C-alpha cells in the first residue's frame, strides 16, 4: 500500500534551521507530487507548496516564499522539508502528502512532524505509576495509569504493554502548569479480576529528550 | 487571494441523522479546463487528514456511501446521512482549481447522544513522586456525557481553589463519550499536612453529586 512515514518531532531556537523528511513507499515516487501543509496548534491547515519530483521543481504558496525550500533524494524516495531562519509562528506540525495529479488532489499524507521552536532546553518528563484502584479479587472494573509529569515541549508518546493493550486507554491532552511544563496521564480500564494475572506496562517516549521509560504500574 | 468560507464552524448532530457542511468560495471553482477542483478531507481527532470527496461529488476509494458531495460555480455541499460515532472529526474542503490551492477553515463535526454518567476514581500520589518532592492527586472522570462536569477537591473537607488542572479527552469515537482528569498539585509538605482527600462529581448523568476519596497512606 501507499506509505508517507516522516520523520520524529523537533525542538530548535529561533533563528536556527530544521530539516523534516518524508519517507515514501509502495508507488512510483516520481510520478506523483509531494505537497506540504502546514498546521498550527489548534488551527487550520494551510497549503504551503508542493515539489515536483519529476522535473524537480518547486512551488510555494505567497507566505511560504523565502525560508522554505523543497528537496528531494529520488533513489531513497524521499521528501525534505527545510526552514531556516526558524521564528515562533513556525512551531507547527508539518505533513507531506502526495498529489495524484490526475484530480489535484492530495490523497494520501504522512502521520505529521512536530516542529517547536523556542529558546528553552528540552526536558524530559517523570513516570509515576496511578496505582489500580481495586484489589484483584474485587468485582467490576479497575482503573489505572501513568502520571507523565514536567517535560518541554510536546509530543510525548504514551502506549501500553507496547501496543498489545489498547481498549479502554484514555490518553490525555497535556496542561501547562506555571512552571511553564507540560504533564499528562494516561489511563486504562481492565477487568479487576485481571489485576491478579496481567502486568500492566506504560511504554513513554519524549523523544525531544531521548527519554524511554517503561514503569510496571500494580496494586 | 479567493477565501474558502466553510460553515458552521462546529455541527453537532445526532446518530442516525442527516449533517450538512456548506463551503463557499469567493470566486467559481470551475477552471477553463471545464472541471471544478472542489475536495473534502477529514481529520479525525489525534490523526493525520483523510481525503475524502474529489471534484465536488466522487468519494475516494474505501469511503462509506453516506458521505455525498454536490453544488457547483462557487457553493458547495458536503452531506452526512445517517451519521456514525466514527465521523467525528474536522471536515476540510480545498480547493486546487486557482493558484495557489486552499483549505476553508473547517467544521467539528459533533456527536449528540443521551446523557450518560462518569464512572469515578481517585488515585493517591506515588512514593516514588513523595521521594521526589511533589504530590499529584488525580480524580478520573471516564465516559460520560454531555462534556461539562464539575469536580471539586476537598482536603480534609475544606473545599479547594485554584491548585488543579483539568484536561479533557475528544469524543470518543465508539461512543462519543468523554473523559476528564482532574490533578491537584501539591508540595510533599502541604500534602503530609492532610488525611483526607476528596475529589466530588457533579454532572447531568447523577442524581446527586458522587464523591471518592482516600485516607492518606491506605
Ligand atoms: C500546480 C498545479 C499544476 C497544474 C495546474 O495548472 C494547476 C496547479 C495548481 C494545483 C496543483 C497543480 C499540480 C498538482 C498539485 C500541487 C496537487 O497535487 C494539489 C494541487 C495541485
Amino acid at each position: 500500500q501507499v506509505q508517507l512515514v516522516q520523520s520524529g518531532p523537533e525542538l530548535k531556537k529561533p533563528g536556527e534551521t530544521v530539516k523534516i523528511s518524508c519517507k515514501a513507499s509502495g508507488y512510483m515516487f516520481t510520478n506523483y507530487g509531494m505537497n506540504w501543509v502546514k498546521q498550527a496548534p489548534g488551527k487550520a491547515l494551510k497549503w504551503m507548496g508542493w515539489i515536483n519530483p519529476y522535473t524537480g521543481e518547486s512551488t510555494f504558496a505567497d507566505d511560504f516564499k523565502g525560508r522554505f525550500a523543497f528537496f528531494l533524494e529520488t533513489s531513497a524516495t524521499t521528501a525534505y522539508l527545510q526552514i531556516n531562519n526558524l521564528k515562533n509562528e513556525d512551531t507547527a506540525t508539518y505533513f507531506c502528502a502526495r498529489g495524484t495529479t490526475i484530480v489535484w488532489a492530495m490523497d494520501y499524507w504522512g502521520q505529521g512532524t512536530s516542529v517547536t521552536v523556542s529558546s528553552a532546553s528540552t526536558k524530559g518528563p517523570s513516570v509515576f505509576p496511578l496505582a489500580p484502584s481495586s484489589k484483584s479479587t474485587s468485582g467490576g472494573t479497575a482503573a489505572l495509569g501513568c502520571l507523565v509529569k514536567d517535560y518541554f515541549p510536546e509530543p510525548v508518546t504514551v502506549s501500553w504493554n507496547s501496543g498489545a493493550l489498547t481498549s479502554g486507554v484514555h490518553t490525555f491532552p497535556a496542561v501547562l502548569q506555571s512552571s511553564g511544563l507540560y504533564s499528562l496521564s494516561s489511563v486504562v480500564t481492565v477487568p479487576s479480576s485481571s489485576l491478579g494475572t496481567q502486568t500492566y506496562i506504560c511504554n513513554v517516549n519524549h523523544k525531544p529528550s531521548n527519554t524511554k521509560v517503561d514503569k510496571k504500574v500494580e496494586p | 487571494e479567493l477565501v474558502m468560507t466553510q460553515t458552521p464552524l462546529s455541527l453537532p448532530v445526532s446518530l442516525g441523522d442527516q449533517a450538512s457542511i456548506s463551503c463557499r468560495s469567493s470566486q467559481s471553482l470551475v477552471h477553463s479546463n471545464g472541471n471544478t477542483y472542489l475536495h473534502w478531507y477529514l481529520q479525525k481527532p489525534g490523526q493525520s487528514p483523510k481525503f475524502l470527496i474529489y471534484k465536488v461529488s466522487n468519494r475516494f476509494s474505501g469511503v462509506p456511501d453516506r458521505f455525498s458531495g454536490s453544488g457547483s460555480g462557487t457553493d458547495f455541499i458536503l452531506k452526512i446521512s445517517r451519521v456514525e460515532a466514527e465521523d467525528l472529526g474536522v471536515y476540510f474542503c480545498f480547493q486546487s482549481t486557482h493558484f495557489f490551492p486552499t483549505f476553508g477553515g473547517g467544521t467539528k463535526l459533533e456527536i449528540k447522544r443521551t446523557v450518560a454518567a462518569p464512572s469515578v476514581f481517585i488515585f493517591p500520589p506515588s512514593d516514588e513522586q513523595l521521594k521526589s518532592g511533589t504530590a499529584s492527586v488525580v480524580c478520573l472522570l471516564n465516559n460520560f456525557y454531555p462534556r461539562e462536569a464539575k469536580v471539586q477537591w476537598k482536603v480534609d473537607n475544606a473545599l479547594q481553589s485554584g491548585n488543579s488542572q483539568e484536561s479533557v479527552t475528544e469524543q470518543d469515537s465508539k461512543d462519543s463519550t468523554y473523559s476528564l482528569s482532574s490533578t491537584l498539585t501539591l508540595s510533599k509538605a502541604d500534602y503530609e499536612k492532610h488525611k483526607v482527600y476528596a475529589c466530588e462529581v457533579t454532572h447531568q448523568g447523577l442524581s446527586s453529586p458522587v464523591t471518592k476519596s482516600f485516607n492518606r497512606g491506605e
